[PDB]
């Protein structure tokens, strides 16, 4: 039952290298290029559901997401094999042009036997208590390891659990593992659609500084991670501003 | 010039007496004015009088009157004017001398500062890191420690204050003693007696000084990690003498690794080789700690002794594995080759063996470069036999300092043995039974 | 060794300190020359004019040079200076000393 | 910080421009007005103790400013193969063979 | 035995010097009616018992140090009354003030010669990330 103590921000494309150097000086760790193709599944509109659950507590339907990596050979467009996989490759990715397309993501989802590992993440709206200076969100996640059968595609498995595909996005970025377990990611996001890819983070990089805590009941750990985040904020003042994003923005519930 | 305490204290005393005289004259003027003011005010003059003046004289003790308005004459106009001209000239001369002396002293100080900054820019590279420090004076301290490059060592951080030496025309580093560790190799004479030495390793400028301090802190780190490692190897002929020297006792040799401050022998080359193996293995520890801090968010904070040090264990395992190969070859020759009417033995090396980013793949391949240095020594000795009996013995060591033998035997005249042994005396009688029961 | 821009800014600031040092020499000379022309000498009057002129032009050039030095210092806060105040880290020393022991080991193996 | 450097540099520049001119300008005689030897003495000592060494203090303060910005330029910089994998492996196995010497 | 901080000491010295200037300027503003009033003791002053006190408090003699230094600067002026006529002294002072006027207008003309951000919306991107709708542009 993890809690993400998180702050958010944004930079332009011109200040990306400056922020990379600054965070390298802060942490002592080089940035780490990463990707995660996140596929989002909403409950089936043809299925009549009940607002109640197995117990007597009434809940909203929620989009549940599946995330996994894509190999970078599938993101290299046969023109940049020579440059190594580092933070410098994110300057080329500014427009909507991404080699990973809707046909190949559909091929990945439909597995056209055994399936690749996935991470199933379910997240509610962040906490409404206006006394925490950082955004606290609750995420429950499993690791889907393998699959088999004549109906082994992960999309049809999600249909069997009752969720249909809604949208998917590929995020590519660099992260820092700085002092005392704070993960700061800096990423671009593209939405993968049959009509064509679209750069959601248009002309800039999105910043997410988060800490994962296994027990959100541990108030001492919550306060320690929060004051680590504010220490990072104080260290980053003057250059970039860290602020709490909207809970309506971070809510993943299905509206009706 | 040079200024001394006695000249300082006489200047202190004379300026104290001059300020005393100035205060005395100003107070005398003030009390004259207040005693005259009490003639017509009687209240505010009493505030500025002295207590002594109030004790001696009463207020309204003085009176003054208007003598007629007089215009001063041109003779005293020109006398005051020529006084003004001369005294302004004297003040101009004093200002000239003060400005000249200040320019000379400030020129000397700025030549010293220009030499200091030229030394800084010819001395310091951009790779080096400098920070300000107090004592309250500002000083530049260069950080040469390995703690941000893989080391986990809170006992002594690498900080050196940079100071200017005009006499040496350079910059000197003050650590906020020179001790290098060298290795003694002791061999044994063929009389079961005390060991005798047979080889040992060998023992200004800004870059040389930075490299020297980095070498001292690195080699102190090496001895501290070796001393921490040696506590778990006490049962394998490894001991610590005086917390700065370790001793490795071998059935044929003897290694003394001592850290201390301050002719061609046979084993000098081996001494230098194993010394640079020690240094490279500590570099491998630093790279593994860096790889942990890159692959995990929490990162490695402290090193486990049995899992993550591995300095003397790989080299000691390799020399003990060579000795175990010698003993296994002797046992095979005595109990198999001397029994059968002619056979041969061959040796084979058997081997058994996402996160794509430039830095982590460099770390992975740059650890796998010394993977062969850090791996378990493993070797299979297979012996051919007249016909179809086949025999092999794979010698291996899971912990670096022990020995295990996995023996594989088969025959066509049937049985199949795949057994494991922890010592050599068991292998002796097992090979004897194999060659007495099936080969012969 | 150091970047040539850092070298140029160091030499410019050292030149600035040199002009500010000779500022006091020029002021001393101006007060001196005013001294003898108040004593009564008149042949040194163009020297007085030239010394005051060179004092003021030295002040102007040094102050404008320092002004554009501060301008460059504030301008380069994003190009080649840290936008925040933080102590840097020592990196790569493990790789460099790995390289030097590889060089030493290769030297001992191959004479 | 840089606004303070702006203000200090501008104020020191203006007072250096005015100060020596005032130092020599007050060396005048009129029947501004000095009708007493006390006025003469006070103006003459305030020359040395108010104009000359305020020029000294202004030059020294600007020199402190130049050293501060020089130190800032030195400190606040941003920080900016020969051996290949088979070569390390070959050199290491040769080194191990020579070290064992069997 | 231990000196105060030099900035504070210099500030105190500057205040002392400025107050000396202020008392000199006040006395200059009252130059008349101060040379025009002479002061005598009254009978109720104890004069037999404290003649030294009344003469010390009413002395107009200043110290031999300051008188010898004024005589020194009078001698080092380079011109004196003892061997020059008053008309020559007056014309020398007139040409002297002319030279000072030239110097100050030279200062005047020399001084007059020189001069004295958001690429996108974090909320919109995260609302896409959790719901799927495009950011509004």
């Amino acid at each position: 039952m993890v809690q993400q103590l998180s702050l958010f921000g944004s930079i332009g494309d011109d200040g990306y290298d400056l922020l990379i150097s600054t965070l390298t000086t802060i942490s002592g760790n080089p940035p780490l290029l990463y990707n995660s193709l996140c596929t989002v599944w909403k409950p089936n509109p043809s299925y009549d559901v009940e607002n109640v659950n197995s117990r007597n507590q009434l809940v909203e339907p929620n989009r549940i997401k599946l995330s996994k990596e894509v190999p970078f050979s599938y993101l290299i467009d046969e023109t940049m094999m020579d440059k190594p996989l580092n933070f410098r490759i994110l300057k080329s990715f500014t427009n909507d042009k991404i080699p990973l397309n809707y046909a190949m993501t559909r091929n990945i989802l439909h597995n056209t036997e055994s399936c690749s590992p996935w991470s199933l993440q379910i997240s509610d709206i962040p906490a409404a208590g206006n006394n925490r200076s950082v955004s606290m969100q609750t995420i429950a996640e499993t690791i889907i390891l393998s699959s088999a059968g004549k109906n082994s595609s992960v999309s049809s498995l999600m249909n069997g659990l009752g969720y249909v595909f809604e949208f998917q996005y590929l995020t590519i970025g660099v992260k820092f593992f700085m002092k005392h377990g704070l993960i700061l990611e800096l990423q671009k996001i593209w939405q993968i659609e049959e009509a064509g890819n679209s750069q959601i983070t248009s002309g800039g990089f999105l910043l997410k500084a988060y800490i994962n805590v296994s027990r959100g009941t541990d108030i001492d750990r919550i306060n320690y991670t929060e004051t680590a985040l504010m220490n990072l904020k104080k260290e980053l003042q003057g250059y970039i501003e860290l602020s709490v994003p909207d809970r309506q923005s971070m809510d993943s519930r299905v509206a009706h | 010039t040079v200024m001394t305490q006695e000249q300082f204290v006489k200047r202190r005393r004379d300026m104290l007496e001059h300020i005393n005289l100035a205060m005395n004259e100003s107070s005398l003027a003030l009390e004259f004015v207040s005693l005259l003011l009490s003639s017509v005010k009687e209240s505010t003059g009493m505030s500025s009088m002295s207590p002594f003046l109030r004790k001696v004289v009463k207020p309204s003790s003085l009176n003054s009157d208007k003598i007629p308005y007089v215009a001063p004459t041109k003779k005293e106009y020109i006398e005051l004017d020529i006084l003004n001209k001369g005294w302004k000239l004297q003040s101009l001369n004093e200002s000239k001398d003060l400005l000249r002396a200040s320019f000379n002293k400030l020129s000397s100080i700025l030549q010293n500062e220009h030499d200091y900054w030229n030394k800084i820019m010819q001395s310091i590279s951009n790779k080096d890191v400098i920070f300000k420090i107090r004592d309250g004076q500002k000083l530049l301290a260069i950080k040469y420690g390995y703690e941000d490059s893989g080391s986990t060592y809170k006992h002594d951080r690498g900080i050196a204050n940079i100071r200017n030496n005009i006499e040496s025309q350079n910059l000197d580093l003050i650590p906020h003693v020179k001790k290098f560790l060298r290795v003694r190799i002791f061999t044994k004479i063929e009389s079961e007696d005390d060991y005798i030495l047979s080889g040992e390793s060998v023992m200004k400028d800004i870059r040389k000084q930075i490299q020297l301090l980095k070498k001292i802190i690195f080699e102190k780190e090496l001895m501290y990690q070796i001393k921490k490692e040696c506590a778990l190897l006490i049962s394998y002929g490894v001991s610590i003498e005086n917390e700065n020297k370790v001793i490795i006792e071998l059935p044929n040799e003897k290694f003394e690794i001592e850290l201390l401050s301050l002719l061609p022998k046979i084993n000098d080359k081996r001494a230098n080789l194993m010394l640079v193996m020690l240094r490279l293995l500590l570099v491998v520890i630093f790279k593994k700690t860096l790889r942990s801090r890159i692959s995990s968010p929490h990162g490695l904070i402290n090193l486990n002794v049995d899992d993550d040090i591995l300095i003397i264990r790989p080299i000691l395992g390799k020399v003990r594995f060579a000795n175990y190969k010698l003993l296994l070859k002797k046992i095979i020759k005595d109990y198999v080759l001397d029994i059968v009417p002619g056979s041969s033995i061959t040796e084979t090396e058997v081997e058994r063996e996402n996160i794509d980013d430039e830095n982590i793949t460099k770390l992975n391949k740059e650890i796998r470069a010394f993977d062969k240095l850090l791996n378990i020594p493993r070797r299979e000795l297979k012996i051919n036999l007249p016909l179809s009996p086949n025999l092999s013995l794979m010698l291996e060591s899971p912990n670096y300092c022990n020995a295990l033998i996995h023996i594989k035997f088969s025959a066509g005249t049937a049985v199949s043995f795949d057994t494991t042994f922890s010592d050599f005396k068991e292998v002796e009688d097992f090979l004897h039974f194999i060659v007495a029961e099936y080969i012969q | 060794m150091q970047p040539p821009y850092i070298q140029e800014r160091l030499k410019s600031l050292n030149d600035i300190e040199t002009q500010l040092c000779s500022m006091l020499q020029e002021a001393s000379q101006v007060t001196f020359i005013f001294g003898e022309l108040k004593r009564g000498n008149e042949s040194v009057k163009p020297q007085f004019e030239n010394h005051v002129k060179q004092f003021y032009e030295r002040l102007d050039k040094s102050t404008t040079q320092l002004r554009k030095e501060i301008q460059l210092l504030d301008e380069n806060v994003g190009t080649r200076l840290l936008p925040i105040n933080v102590n840097k880290k020592a990196l790569g020393q493990d790789t460099e000393k790995m390289e030097e022991q590889l060089d030493l080991l290769s030297a001992i193996l191959d004479p | 910080s840089n606004q303070a450097l702006y203000e200090k540099l501008e104020q020191t520049r203006t007072i250096l421009s005015v100060k020596l001119a005032e130092l020599i300008n007050m060396t005048t005689i009129a029947d501004a007005q000095e009708n007493s030897e006390l006025a003469v003495a006070t103006t003459s000592v305030m020359m040395v103790n108010n104009q000359t060494m305020q020029l000294i203090k202004n030059v020294q303060d600007l020199l402190i400013l130049t050293r501060s910005i020089k130190e800032k330029w030195l400190l606040n910089q941003i920080p900016v193969t020969r051996f290949d994998e088979k070569q390390i492996e070959e050199l290491l196995d040769n080194c191990i063979e020579t070290f064992v010497a069997e | 035995a231990e000196l105060p901080q030099w900035y504070t000491l210099q500030s105190q010295l500057n205040v002392t010097l400025s107050q000396l200037v202020s008392v000199t300027s006040t006395l200059q503003h009252f130059q008349e009616t101060l040379d025009s009033t002479v002061v005598y003791p009254l009978p109720k002053f104890p004069t037999t018992s404290h003649e030294s006190l009344v003469t010390t408090l009413l002395r107009k003699k200043n110290i031999p140090e300051v008188d010898e230094w004024m005589k020194y600067v009078r001698e080092t002026s380079g011109v004196t009354t003892a061997l020059l006529k008053d008309e020559e002294i007056e014309k020398l002072l007139q040409q002297d003030r002319e030279i000072t006027n030239w110097a100050r207008t030279t200062f005047r003309n020399e001084y007059g010669k020189h001069d004295f951000s958001k690429p996108f919306n974090v909320d919109d991107v995260l609302k896409f990330t959790f719901t799927g709708e495009k950011p509004i542009i």
